[PDB]
């Protein structure tokens, strides 16, 4: 009535949103396997942020509500540096996924004779694989390694949070990159793309995969733009912001994957119709 | 004494609170994976048994840097 029952309503809820994502990702990606009448770039990469959306979604909000549920790390820590390493690891990677799905979209759209017949699906793998070991590359061993480097694991054996973010400017940095440097080049392709494509106006069809890249896009940043707007106000002032508005805040920060699945289904007609055919 | 009284993206703001709040706190808050508050000010109790907020003390010229 006073705290048992909000806790075991926020458990729920949360529980609940980490199995629809996960079953809408495996039924759409099963969908993409099982029809095999779609052999486009943009599906495998659809496919690739799938898979990075249940992972986002299972793993990430699981352990985020262990954390949450009361106030600490349960567990004996070593799985809290792994856990944190590989969800950043992935949103980041969903991140540049969708950057090279709008470097694609546009170079398809500002030349008709972009090599369009070079991507088959060779290329499409090879691009995403570029991206994750990218992404990899670049975020998990720093997350693994400058706790070694500073000399000892600060992080208490309870606690749960990232070494480096510590330092206002690495946090500050890493936000108005890996948020706004993707956004604004979102913003400016989306802008290219529209002009290119009213100049130059199978277009039906074309219609539906840009109405899908473009709610891919904005279910995306409408999605992350608290987490990042909260981020810039705390460099407005000191202890700005309170502490349950930042865990709401973090937690509707997976409103992206909880939404991609769904949207997938309400935007393309084809996924539409399939998805009536998989529940059963 | 001079003490630190925050951190911030610029740079480090060293100050001297006066006979009053004898005393640096430093507090850690950890609120999200990925966000952990602080707060580094002049009070006059050292113990502060914490509610899961880590905060030593401190009484010299540079200690909460």
């Amino acid at each position: 009535r006073y705290e048992t029952v909000e806790m075991v309503f926020i458990a729920t809820v949360t529980g609940s949103l980490s199995l629809v994502t996960v079953v809408g990702n495996i039924l759409v990606m099963l969908s993409i396997k099982v029809n095999r009448q779609l052999q486009t770039v943009n599906n495998y990469f659809l496919f690739s942020l799938a898979c990075a959306d249940l992972i986002i979604g299972a793993f990430s909000m699981n352990l985020y509500t262990v954390y949450i549920i009361k106030g600490y790390w349960p567990l004996g820590a070593v799985v809290c540096d792994l856990w944190l390493a590989l969800d950043y690891v992935v949103s980041n990677a969903s991140v540049m996924n969708l950057l090279i799905i709008s470097f694609d979209r546009y170079f398809c759209v500002t030349k008709p004779l972009t090599y369009p017949a070079r991507r088959t699906t060779k290329m499409a793998g090879l691009m995403i694989a570029a991206a994750w070991v990218l992404s990899f590359v670049l975020w998990a061993p720093a997350i693994l390694f400058w706790q070694f480097v500073v000399g000892k694991r600060t992080v208490p054996d309870n606690q749960c949070f990232i070494q480096f973010l510590s330092n206002p400017a690495v946090t500050f940095g890493t936000a108005i990159a890996a948020f706004y440097l993707p956004v604004v080049i979102m913003t400016v392709l989306y802008i290219h793309i529209s002009l290119a494509s009213r100049s130059r106006v199978m277009a039906a069809r074309e219609r539906k995969v840009t109405r899908t890249i473009f709610a891919i896009l904005l279910a995306f940043i409408l999605t992350w733009t608290p987490y990042n707007v909260m981020v810039l106000v705390n460099t407005f002032c000191q202890s700005c912001i309170p502490d349950t508005v930042w865990s709401i805040g973090y937690w509707l920060c997976y409103v992206n994957s909880t939404i991609n699945p769904a949207c997938y289904a309400l935007c393309n007609a084809t996924f539409k119709k399939t998805f009536r055919h998989l529940l059963l | 004494l001079t003490c630190v009284t925050k951190n911030t993206i610029f740079g480090i703001t060293t100050e001297n609170c006066p006979a009053g709040q004898n005393l640096c706190f430093k507090r850690w808050h950890y609120v999200i994976p990925r966000y952990t508050e602080i707060t580094r000010g002049c009070a006059a109790t050292c113990p502060i048994p914490e509610n899961y907020d880590s905060i030593h003390c401190c009484k010299t010229d540079k200690c909460n840097e």
